[PDB]
């Protein structure tokens, strides 16, 4: 077979495009995930919790990076994130094979929420089920972005998305203050996600992702470990 | 009902109701006859006046030295059929220098067929064949149908009121093959004349004759050219 | 590609997609073409005056080529890429024919094309139905009416869109070989069939007007308004004659 | 060959806090002059230029490519190009056409546009960069301004200096060259202005 | 497959084409945005509608996008529509340069991107672009020049108009308060200011860019805080006035 | 209920209706029978004559498919030669490429993935045809497999498709075909088809028989005239007491 | 909503109300239709895949009714469900290794091809013309650097590693008991890795193997070549499980 | 609807849109041909809506060539693709074979066209549906003169006399009781033209109908109103 040519999201008579918000709906069933940004960095960080403690959790990241400056996290629909990561790295890659410079984080992101406006457009395809949580350094200067299912982008200073991201996003508003250094922001991240978590966090149920001149990297369980001693 | 639209919809039962309706198309046509003798293959096609003033439309076609055809159901896909055939016997004498074999070519119009059967959006071909032949086998007959099956027969007739037909060529069979070319196109005829109505009788004009044998090539008789077939024929019970 | 068929025969031999799109035709302004002896005038509804417009932007009487000028009723942006296909075409006959065309042979093109429109899968009819009027190089004036199926016709005195029939039927009964006699004449009849429907005055008309050798002219506001005050003399004395 | 059918000669030198850009300005076909104002140099930003020699048809295609390219990355962006991402854009629209190639040699000179640091460098016809710390040099007369540079750069030049070392640089070099000449303008780029100087120069 | 085909680009029985229309429904809920010609410029004015006090500013503007030298637009409806249709005409305004090396004219960068929204009307079963745009140029053949453009690809030039929310009330104000050709960037500011206050301000929730001419060249320029908020309460000493007056 | 329309649909219980009412369609049409010895396979099939206009031979069911490799086929005819060309095809491009015949459980998975592929789109339908495919060879010995219209392939010691396979499996169960010859075996054959043919609905019919061995040095063909006669025989003789 | 519906959105992969995939579930219900279950198990040094094995018909040849592949020496997998999807899959992941080699000069591990095939059936789960194939597949290799490999992938394109996983009817039981397995302890030896995995399914299914209702994969770091067992070799395991 | 394609047979063994198109044809204006040994005649009515629309450009008579003209019936804007190719036809066989097609060569041609339409498996340039057209081809080869009826099903027959179009009922009866094999080509144009004015609404004169014969000698040849005004007069 050929692929269906016509578009499987329509406008309905009130003028939605209802798959969108039905792609939505699924991202606001996914796992909560939450960017700060810090006045000298940005902490992604995203609940983890296997089904089953025969998972091998340490074998699949929901933190990932997209260059050595940009990193991301999702909420929705995992195989649909994966899609997105491999093209935001293809993205990534041809600009700096054109620009010898690394992408800078708005640009990704641009070109990111263009491909996914295509799938709420082209013909045979549903959206993509997730939204993602965007961080990157460039320009001596942080940036946190988020891009939704219709390929609509929004800069952040903090946010929450997935189950439960109203509180999350009231809590934020209640303790983000634009002045704190990036540990504290970690600090109130992890703070974000306690919320809205079911039972004990470990170092294993949660991950961490932080973007500073550096780079981006995701944190490891130990350091990870220490931030959620140090939290109790 | 929402299994009758389309070639690619099995139906609960195991059918495909879409080449069932080409089958009609087919049996809605005028009545054709094909049978055989140890050296000769004939066709006999009753032909339909649309009007008092119209001619009968044509139903027996050239393809090659060899093969002939009579068509029954859509003529247009009579004519496409008919065009492919065409082609593959010329692509045969180009390319071997010999007459196309008739069993080969009715294992390409099988395959070209069954295509359009199993693909979204496309239709059987709504018209049956009988295909008369001569090659090194001796005489042939085989009947095509919109299923993409086809069958080697040592007699057959398709079209409306065709069982008439069938049940004379059952009836007469064991004769065929010792029948001279008279006799032959004279059985072709009587089984033919089983399939009119009371009112209707065979003329020169709704009569036409294909004949092809050893030393004959494929030859189509219409109007006078009938007539000498037509005059030992009986009057009809 | 996209290649549905979605203009299709329905049992009574009704092609639907045809149909809707002369309604949406129907739903278009009106406008009025008169084939003078030696002018054609072009009349349009300018329905829903706004004061805030500016008017050049939405003129829905156009030039195809020096000689040649069209006015359409029913879905402008269709209307834009008609019109753009014909001036190209208008283009490519005078590079290969070496000569202007004729407003028969540049009605012939845009017919086929619509035709076409209404045969080939993935596409819609197109929403518009066309007044062409023009002069042949040989000085003869014409007048070419073209609709949604293809079709097209050349007529004396024409009407398409909203109220096309009642302006239809008033021109049946004011076209004469008197009427048209002067140029001042031919547009008073274009002004008085568009008055018999447009909701109030000529500040609701657009009126342009094609003369031998000449290219199109668009008439300005005040000679409408004039040529509006004459009709309204020409009115009120006849009552009075008749009184 | 392909690349002296219209002659012309092209060179940047980098000063202190500052960058110099020059360009002979004759309009030839091999040995008939055609115009004597025929532009070499196209600003690519407010302290950014390229300038561009060889065959005049690929000069000015390219000069047009290349701002319609810089065109949608600035809006697309939303800032001025720096220098080296340039360099890389030249880089890149040369070597698309790699068995096609541009028949021109650019040059770029220009200042950071958050900095100011002085940028200069050279490209081959398909488009292999080189970021050079004291002057580049492109055209039918490379080997003379080679000489006439080598000789006269100098670090640190206060744009006076700047202006005399490449003007007389690229006079003495087009005097020695049949092909290249008949007038240079140069244009000095600082932090504050930019100065464009035509020069008195031979006209044969 | 015909069965889940939505039948985007066909009539309807009364000769309507209802995706467009449902497109105009969702443009009709959009962020406010409004245009309005002078004779020294053109502006444009928009209601911010991403107001959350977590959300950073690290961009030009949110709903003003420059299309070229010469020319801005603002968009009304789906934002990523409204982003592809923003790259397309920002690439036609560059082929335009390429080809003739001068600008494009705005109504004939208007009437390319048009040209896209009534195809996507018409064939390949996709549904139209949701975005309304109000577009502000300055060119050589008509100057100061204002357009509209909506889903179905339709467009008209304006001296002043609304599209979004509350567009129609929008639209009654400026036809009762525009004085044609007699307007001034400085007036027009102060109606926009007005007709923003009437559908819906203060200076965070919206975005206001200008357009004028400075030495045969030409200037887009978004507003800063201090000019808006300036504006605001010059608009509230001037209704305080008129309200003690009467 | 709409969940039965398209091979490219799951039904709420993870069926896939369309593929089940194919083999429907083989269902309905009149068995064959392939059954693997200790030096060959046979293949009997009971052809239906639908009349007896029809020349003896008409609408075989048996199919060579290669040199070494018979096909026996039941359901919708017409797929069933497109399936057989499709055979075919593999076969001449396998010998192009790597320059020997195919092993027969190679072919067998390449048709069966080509019939697979019919089944997950609503473009296409799937195939309404069940066939086997017999080949004999030294160095791999006698190999019998069947396909069906899901794509599921599976190598068989007996198999029996069509309207009456159970009840040819239970008579092809009672032969001990692992110690036995091409010779017997198509005695066995023909009694068995003989037994499971229903003489009052489906009237007459004849017996098609083919094998595959070291008796053919493994060339797949017809059997002999000589050997079908006394085949018959035996399973009328079996028949009548 | 809970189990709301709106269009074609159990007929398609398109977004329910709710935000789910209907088809997908269908899909894994499909998974349940061959009625087998298989269990994967890792070692310390080695990995275990067990899996039913049914030949209702006696004619059946035993040898060529199975559901352990070879995908690359290294590598094997057990697929359960739709058994032509299944083979379908295996090809497609024996092309993709293949490739993997020619393009690359190493072996593909494990977990990339895993992360492959999950690719390859999220794409069929965002287009509608197709649907996804009805089969799940367990794939075990040695990494050089990380060990032993256990990894499953499922038609929604999830995909992951485990300690020990189970797929088919008896999924959630079997799943239950490895948990208690696993939370007991993991360093397993591979008599012990094999003992377990068979323990798994013959409690899930509440019989006692012969040799002959079941096949054995295993892979280990001496030998990482993917090797399956032997009756004799399984039978030897069968009998020093009921010893015990 | 859109609940079928445009492929799909009906229970009795017709495809729907022909029949539907069947349907068309049987809305358009009446046409009549008559073949004789002297030539063939095509008459055509007009059928004019308006006073104000200009007879001349109702074209329902085109000459394919100058040995053989079109009648057409039904949506006629679809007939143009048709008549198109019928002249490309002809002029192709005269530069191939420096000789004149037959009648039936083009009229099989032009049938060819009938049913080539459809959805999938179709590149762009396809047609959606039947042409909505039927279409009487007259003219005179070495075979004398022929006369020959095709319809949106893509059959084509040769004639001695047919109508087609909305009155094709009565029209066909009178041309029954009329016809005879002898009859002068005189006598076929006033036959014709007398059914035509039965058939008709509006009365019958110069204007509202069309008038055209092939003639071994005379190549297509269209009647002007001066000829139409002395045929009528005779009625």
């Amino acid at each position: 077979e050929r692929g269906y040519s016509f578009s499987l999201t329509t406008f309905s008579p009130s003028g939605k495009l209802v798959q969108i918000e039905y792609a939505l709906a699924a991202v606001a069933g996914g796992a909560p995930s939450v960017g700060i940004k810090a006045a000298n960095g940005v902490v992604l960080a995203t609940e983890k919790k296997q089904k089953s403690i025969l998972y091998d959790e340490r074998s699949v990241h929901k933190v990932e990076p997209i260059t050595k400056h940009i990193g991301l996290v999702y909420s929705g629909m995992g195989p649909d994130y994966r899609v997105l990561v491999h093209r935001a790295r293809k993205l990534a890659q041809q600009y700096y094979l054109v620009y010898q410079e690394p992408i800078p984080t708005a640009q990704l992101v641009q070109r990111v929420a263009s491909v996914m406006q295509e799938y709420t457009q082209s013909g045979g395809v549903r959206p993509f089920g997730v939204s993602l949580l965007i961080c990157g350094w460039n320009e001596g200067r942080p940036y946190l972005f988020q891009s939704d299912p219709s390929g609509a982008y929004f800069a952040w200073k903090a946010t929450a998305m997935g189950k439960n991201y109203v509180n999350g996003k009231t809590f934020l508003e209640k303790r983000y203050n634009e002045d704190l250094e990036l540990e504290d922001a970690i600090h109130t991240a992890i703070l974000t996600l306690k919320e809205s978590f079911e039972g004990q966090m470990t170092e294993d149920n949660i991950e961490v992702g932080i973007c500073n001149e550096a780079g981006f990297r995701r944190l490891t369980p130990t350091e990870v470990k220490d931030y959620l001693a140090a939290i109790a | 009902n929402q299994y009758d639209n389309d070639v690619t919809v099995w139906s609960p039962q195991g059918r495909i109701h879409q080449i069932e309706y080409a089958m009609e198309a087919v049996k809605q046509g005028s009545a054709t006859v094909g049978l055989k003798s140890k050296t000769h293959a004939v066709l006999v096609a009753l032909k339909r006046a649309q009007s008092e003033l119209a001619a009968h439309q044509k139903k027996i076609l050239h393809v090659d030295n060899h093969i002939g055809i009579s068509i029954a159901g859509l003529t247009a896909d009579a004519r496409l059929l008919c065009n492919f055939m065409r082609q593959e016997c010329l692509d045969s004498r180009f390319v071997f220098d010999r007459p196309l074999p008739v069993s080969r070519l009715v294992s390409l119009i099988g395959s070209k067929t069954q295509i359009p059967t199993q693909r979204y959006g496309r239709r059987p071909y709504g018209v049956g064949l009988l295909i008369a032949g001569y090659d090194d086998m001796g005489p042939h007959i085989f009947q095509t149908c919109p299923s993409a099956n086809y069958f080697d027969c040592r007699a057959m007739s398709i079209g409306a009121r065709s069982q008439s037909a069938r049940t004379y060529l059952e009836r007469h069979m064991s004769e065929f093959m010792e029948c001279n070319l008279n006799e032959l196109v004279k059985h072709g005829l009587r089984a033919l004349r089983e399939t009119l109505p009371a009112e209707q009788d065979l003329t020169t004009k709704n009569v036409s004759i294909g004949i092809v044998g050893k030393d004959l090539e494929f030859t189509i008789y219409d109007d006078d050219d009938v007539s000498p077939f037509l005059e030992g024929l009986e009057e009809r019970p | 590609s996209y290649d549905r068929a979605i203009t299709v025969f329905s049992p009574d031999g009704h092609l639907f997609q045809v149909e809707y799109a002369q309604e949406a035709v129907k739903k278009g302004s009106t406008a009025v073409g008169v084939r003078g002896r030696d002018i054609v005038v072009l009349g349009v509804e300018k329905k829903s005056v706004a004061k805030l417009q500016d008017e050049r932007t939405v003129r829905k009487i156009c030039a195809l080529d020096d000689n040649v000028c069209m006015a359409f009723a029913g879905l402008t942006a269709d209307a834009r890429i008609v019109i753009n296909r014909a001036r190209v075409e208008c283009q490519s006959h005078r590079l290969t024919v070496e000569d202007p065309v004729t407003v028969e042979y540049i009605t012939r093109y845009i017919a086929s094309l619509k035709q076409r429109y209404t045969q080939s899968n993935g596409r819609r009819p197109f929403g518009i139905s066309a007044l062409i009027v023009g002069f042949d190089f040989d000085g003869t004036p014409r007048l070419y009416q073209t609709d949604p199926s293809g079709t097209y016709h050349a007529w004396k005195a024409n009407a398409i869109g909203r109220g096309a029939k009642s302006v239809r039927e008033f021109l049946e009964k004011n076209y004469t070989d008197e009427a048209i006699e002067t140029d001042d004449l031919t547009i008073k009849l274009v002004i008085k069939a568009l008055l018999e429907v447009v909701q109030s005055g000529g500040k609701n008309i657009e009126l342009a007007v094609m003369r031998r050798d000449q290219s199109l002219k668009i008439l300005n506001p005040e000679e409408i308004e004039k040529y509006v005050a004459e009709i309204e003399k020409e009115k009120e004395e006849n009552e009075k004659k008749k009184q | 060959s392909i690349m002296s059918y219209n002659g012309g000669a092209v060179m940047a030198m980098k000063g202190k806090n500052c960058v110099a850009i020059a360009a002979d300005r004759r309009f030839g076909i091999q040995a008939q002059m055609v115009t004597t104002d025929f532009q070499k140099i196209f600003p690519m930003g407010d302290r950014l230029y390229i300038g561009l020699a060889g065959l005049a048809t690929d000069v000015q295609t390219v000069a047009q490519r290349l701002k319609f390219r810089l065109n949608l990355y600035e809006l697309k962006e939303g800032r001025q190009i720096k220098p080296y991402t340039l360099m890389s854009m030249v880089a890149n629209l040369l070597y698309e056409k790699r068995f096609g190639p541009y028949y021109t040699e650019p040059v770029i000179a220009g200042l950071d546009p958050k900095t100011f640091k002085p940028f200069i460098c050279s490209l081959d016809l398909i488009g292999c960069p080189m970021v050079t710390d004291d002057f580049v040099v492109s055209g039918t007369c490379a080997e003379q301004m080679y000489g006439m540079c080598e000789s006269l750069w100098e670090p640190n030049m206060d744009p006076d200096h700047l202006f005399e070392t490449i003007s007389q640089a690229m006079l003495n070099a087009v005097d020695r060259d049949a092909v290249s000449g008949m007038g240079v303008i140069v244009h000095i780029i600082e932090k504050d202005k930019i100065t464009t100087r035509t020069l008195k120069a031979r006209m044969d | 497959s015909r069965r889940y085909d939505s039948r985007t680009t066909i009539f309807s029985p009364e000769g309507r084409l209802y995706q467009v229309e449902y497109a105009m429904e969702a443009i009709g809920h959009a962020g406010t945005c409004l245009g309005i010609l002078a004779n020294d410029g053109v502006l444009l004015a928009a209601e911010r509608r991403n107001i959350h006090k977590l959300l950073d500013e690290v961009f030009f503007s949110e709903k003003i996008y420059k299309l070229n030298e010469d020319m801005a637009c603002s968009v009304a409806g789906i934002t990523s529509d409204a982003n592809v249709l923003t790259n397309e005409l920002r690439l036609i305004a560059q082929r335009y340069l390429l080809q003739y090396q001068e600008p494009i004219p705005c109504e004939q960068l208007v009437t390319a991107l048009c040209d896209i929204k009534q195809a996507y009307t018409q064939f390949g079963g996709k549904r139209p672009f949701g975005v309304s745009l109000l577009y502000i140029g300055w060119d050589k053949h008509y100057g100061f020049q204002l357009y509209q453009s909506d889903p179905s690809g339709n467009y008209g030039g304006w001296k002043a108009t609304c599209i979004g929310n509350n567009s129609a009330a929008a639209v009654s104000m400026l036809k009762q308060d525009y004085k044609e050709g007699e307007m001034t960037l400085k007036s027009a500011l102060a109606l926009a200011i007005k007709v923003l206050n009437k559908t819906m301000l203060s200076a965070e929730k919206v975005e206001i860019a200008t357009l004028t001419r400075e030495n045969g060249k030409t200037v887009i320029r978004v507003l800063k805080q201090k000019e808006v908020e300036q504006l605001i309460k010059k608009h509230e000493e001037e209704e305080a006035k008129a309200e003690r007056e009467k | 209920t709409g969940y039965d329309l398209s091979a490219s649909t799951f039904s709420p219980d993870g069926r896939v209706f369309q593929v089940e009412y194919a083999m429907k369609a083989v269902e309905n049409s009149s068995t064959a029978i392939g059954i693997r010895c200790k030096d060959g396979v046979v293949f009997g099939v009971e052809k239906l004559v639908l009349s007896k206009l029809y020349e003896e031979g008409s609408n075989k069911r048996l199919f060579n498919v290669d040199r070494h490799v018979g096909m026996a086929v039941a359901g919708l005819l017409a797929d069933a030669r497109s399936l057989a060309d499709i055979a075919r095809e593999e076969a001449s491009n396998f010998r192009s490429n790597f320059g020997y015949n195919i092993p027969l459980k190679h072919l067998a998975d390449r048709v069966a993935m080509y019939v697979h592929a019919y089944t997950l789109y609503s473009a296409v339908r799937p195939f309404g045809c069940s066939f086997m495919l017999g080949s004999y060879s030294v160095n791999d010995g006698a190999q019998l497999y069947m396909i069906d219209p899901s794509g599921v392939s599976y190598g068989y010691w007996g198999c029996a498709i069509g309207k009456a396979r159970q009840a040819a499996k239970t008579e092809i169960e009672k032969l001990q075909m692992k110690e036995m010859t091409c010779r017997d075996i198509v005695k066995e054959v023909a009694k068995i088809i003989y037994i499971v043919h229903d003489e009052v609905k489906d009237k007459a019919f004849e017996l098609e028989l083919s094998w595959v061995g070291e008796l053919t040095n493994g060339r797949h063909e017809i059997v002999p005239k000589d050997i079908r006669e006394e085949a018959e025989k035996y399973a009328k003789e079996s028949l009548k007491e | 909503s809970r189990g709301s519906s709106a269009g074609f959105d159990r007929h398609i992969t398109i977004f329910s109300p709710e935000g789910r995939l209907y088809q997908v579930e269908y899909a894994f219900k499909a998974i349940n239709q061959g009625g087998l279950t298989s269990v994967a198990v890792r070692g310390k040094d080695c990995a275990v895949i067990v899996t039913q094995k049914k030949v209702p018909d006696k004619l059946l040849d035993s040898s060529t009714v199975t559901h352990l592949f070879k995908i690359t020496e290294n590598i094997g997998c057990v697929m359960t469900g739709m058994t032509a999807d299944s083979r379908s899959q295996v090809q497609r992941a024996r092309y993709e290794a293949a490739n993997w080699k020619y393009k690359y000069g190493y072996e593909i591990p494990v977990d990339m091809l895993c992360k492959r095939i999950a690719d390859i059936s999220q794409v069929y789960t965002q287009n509608a013309e197709m649907r996804p194939l009805g089969c799940c597949m367990i794939l075990i290799g040695i990494d050089e650097e990380q060990g032993p490999q256990v990894y499953k992938c499922d038609p929604a394109g999830y995909y992951c590693g485990f300690k020990a996983t189970a797929a088919g009817v008896k999924q959630t039981e079997s799943t239950s008991f490895l948990e208690k397995k696993v939370k007991k302890k993991f360093d397993w030896t591979f008599e012990q890795t094999v003992e377990t995995a068979i323990t798994c399914l013959s409690t899930v299914l509440s019989i006692d193997f012969k040799p002959s209702e079941i096949e054995v994969g295993v892979v280990t770091v001496e030998n990482p070549k993917f090797r399956i067992l032997t009756e004799a070799e399984i039978d030897a395991h069968l009998v020093a499980l009921a010893e015990r | 609807e859109y609940d079928r394609g445009v492929n799909t047979f009906s229970p009795e063994g017709r495809l729907f849109q022909v029949e539907y198109a069947i349907e068309a044809i049987k809305l358009g204006s009446t046409a009549i041909g008559i073949q004789t040994s002297e030539g063939v005649c095509l008459a055509v009515e007009k059928r004019i809506t308006s006073p104000l629309m200009e007879p001349s450009s109702i074209e329902k008579i085109v000459e394919i060539d100058a040995h053989i003209g079109c009648a057409m019936s039904g949506l006629i804007a679809d007939a143009k693709t048709l008549i198109d190719k019928a002249r490309v036809e002809t002029q192709n066989h005269w530069f191939t074979y420096n000789e004149t097609m037959t009648v039936e060569s083009v009229t099989q041609a032009v049938s060819n066209l009938a049913l080539q339409f459809g959805e999938e498996d179709a590149d762009p340039g396809a047609m959606s549906r039947p042409f909505g057209v039927a279409l009487l081809f007259g003219g005179v080869d070495e075979k004398g003169p022929q006369l020959f009826h095709m319809d949106p099903s893509g059959t084509f027959v040769q004639c001695d006399a047919r109508a087609i179009g909305s009155a094709s009922e009565g029209a066909q009866s009178s041309l029954q009781e009329v016809y005879h094999k002898s009859m002068t080509l005189k006598e076929a144009i006033k036959s014709s033209l007398i059914i035509l004015k039965q058939v008709m609404e509006e009365k019958l004169n110069a204007t509202n109908i069309e008038l055209a014969t092939v003639q071994p000698g005379q190549n297509f040849h269209m009647f002007t109103k001066e000829e139409l005004e002395e045929v009528i007069k005779d009625i």
